[PDB]
């Protein structure tokens, strides 16, 4: 839940870094 | 466990041609985009490389003297730089993006030669001295007060990069007048570049 | 169409809270994630810029909670909480939301104190240096408070310009002070034709201004 918006910062920051 | 590590100092001259490399660890390392940064007194963004494709991009003041290339197989990325300028004089910083930046390349680029330092005495209730520290190439340069002994309001300065191409600093002192008399003053200057070592006394 | 960034202030000084700020000349949300694309970085001399907070609110991992970034759109805040010593540092903000990648001016994190004058000092040229055909005269500003300073040198009461080159030392560890030297160097051939050397210096500190003199 609040475990889902946090892996979801996660990816939203790696994908801010893809080539 | 994101590593970033880059090249050691370089000291070049004009003309000359330089590779900085940046080695990455504990990612996927073609997944993501390294940039390349120079910081001088602020920070100037020089481009990026896709390290997937190996595709290069570069900002507007970083044309045709810079080149990003990449050894994917070896997780790093090189910035060469040709045609050195003594205006390339700067540190250089890859990063993985905005998320974790290298340590940093240090970049000198100078036609100087080696030199140790001329160092002449700033002469002589509170009295001011000191020892001028002048034309030495490269940095640095340490100084000290009877050995290490007087610390307590020694102020010594930055270098400054003379119109000469040599470097210049200053290393001062307050005491009190009542002590000139009789307190022996000496600066201990170290310029290890040239193995220079100087003690110069200071007097009235 | 480079993404300006003006980062305020400068400078500030501190165990209080402490903002400063960054104004984007375009927005850097992005409707698609909704994430503003700003970081914050501290950097102190020699080091490298660590990431403080990315995503324009979103605290990096071990990064203490007394720094908070906040804001959104084109207006942009850090704060820090309660400074401590080890925070004492330069400060930025980076726009990566278009390339070029744009940073702020920067905010430097000094150490308050009370107003404290300088003591000014000027130092003629050596006379073994004069044997090797140039003269550097020194100007010292000695444990001033605030760092803003300006200094003037006059020869035979011309203003000097262009001719000097200016040094100043981080905050004392001591008493929290600055100091400052100025140097001119001109060839002992120019030095030899002039005999009144003085620089002027402006301080808050100083009611008016302080001048300090020689000559030949």
């Amino acid at each position: 839940q609040e475990k889902n918006e946090q892996e979801l910062l996660e990816l939203d920051k790696w994908a801010s870094l893809w080539n | 466990q994101i590593q970033l590590v880059q090249s050691g100092p370089e000291l070049k001259k004009p003309g000359e041609t330089v590779k900085i490399s940046c080695k990455a660890s504990g990612y996927t390392f073609t997944d993501y985009s390294v940039h390349w940064v120079k910081q001088v007194k602020g920070l100037k963004w020089m481009g990026w490389i896709n390290t997937e494709t190996g595709e290069p991009t570069y900002a507007d003041d970083f044309k045709g003297r810079f080149a990003f290339s990449l050894e994917s197989s070896a997780s790093t990325a090189y910035l060469e730089i040709h045609n050195l300028k003594n205006e390339d004089t700067a540190t250089y910083f890859c990063a993985l993006g905005w998320l974790h930046w290298g340590l940093g390349t240090t970049l000198t680029v100078s036609s100087a030669s080696t030199k140790g330092p001329s160092v002449f005495p700033l002469a002589p209730g509170t009295a001011a001295l000191g020892c001028l520290v002048k034309d030495y190439f490269p940095e640095p340069v340490t100084v000290s007060w009877n050995s290490g002994a007087l610390t307590s309001g020694v102020h010594t300065f930055p270098a400054v990069l003379q119109s000469s191409g040599l470097y210049s600093l200053s290393s001062v002192v307050t005491v009190p007048s009542s002590s000139l008399g009789t307190q022996t003053y000496i600066c201990n200057v170290n310029h290890k570049p040239s193995n220079t070592k100087v003690d110069k006394r200071v007097e009235p | 169409l480079d993404i300006q960034l003006t980062q305020s202030p400068s400078s500030l000084a501190m165990g209080q809270k402490v903002t400063m700020r960054c104004k984007s000349s375009q927005s850097l949300l992005n409707s698609r994630n909704e994430r503003n694309y700003l970081a914050w970085y501290q950097q102190k001399p020699g080091q490298s810029p660590k990431l403080l907070v990315y995503f324009a609110s979103i605290r990096e991992s071990g990064v203490p909670d007394r720094f908070i970034g906040s804001g959104s759109g084109t207006d942009f805040t850090l704060t820090i909480s309660s400074v401590q010593a080890e925070d004492l540092a330069d400060y930025f903000c980076l726009q990566h939301y278009n390339t070029p990648w744009t940073f702020g001016g920067g905010t430097k994190l000094e150490i308050k104190r009370t107003v404290a004058a300088p003591s000014v000092f000027i130092f003629p040229p050596s006379d073994e240096q004069l044997k090797s055909g140039t003269a550097s005269v020194v100007c010292l500003l000695n444990n001033f408070y605030p760092r803003e300073a300006k200094v003037q040198w006059k020869v035979d009461n011309a203003l000097q310009s262009g001719n000097s080159q200016e040094s100043v030392t981080e905050q004392d560890s001591k008493d929290s002070t600055y100091s400052l030297s100025s140097t001119l160097t001109l060839s002992k051939a120019d030095y030899e034709k002039h005999k009144v050397y003085a620089c002027e210096v402006t301080h808050q500190g100083l009611s008016s201004p302080v001048t300090k003199s020689f000559n030949r």
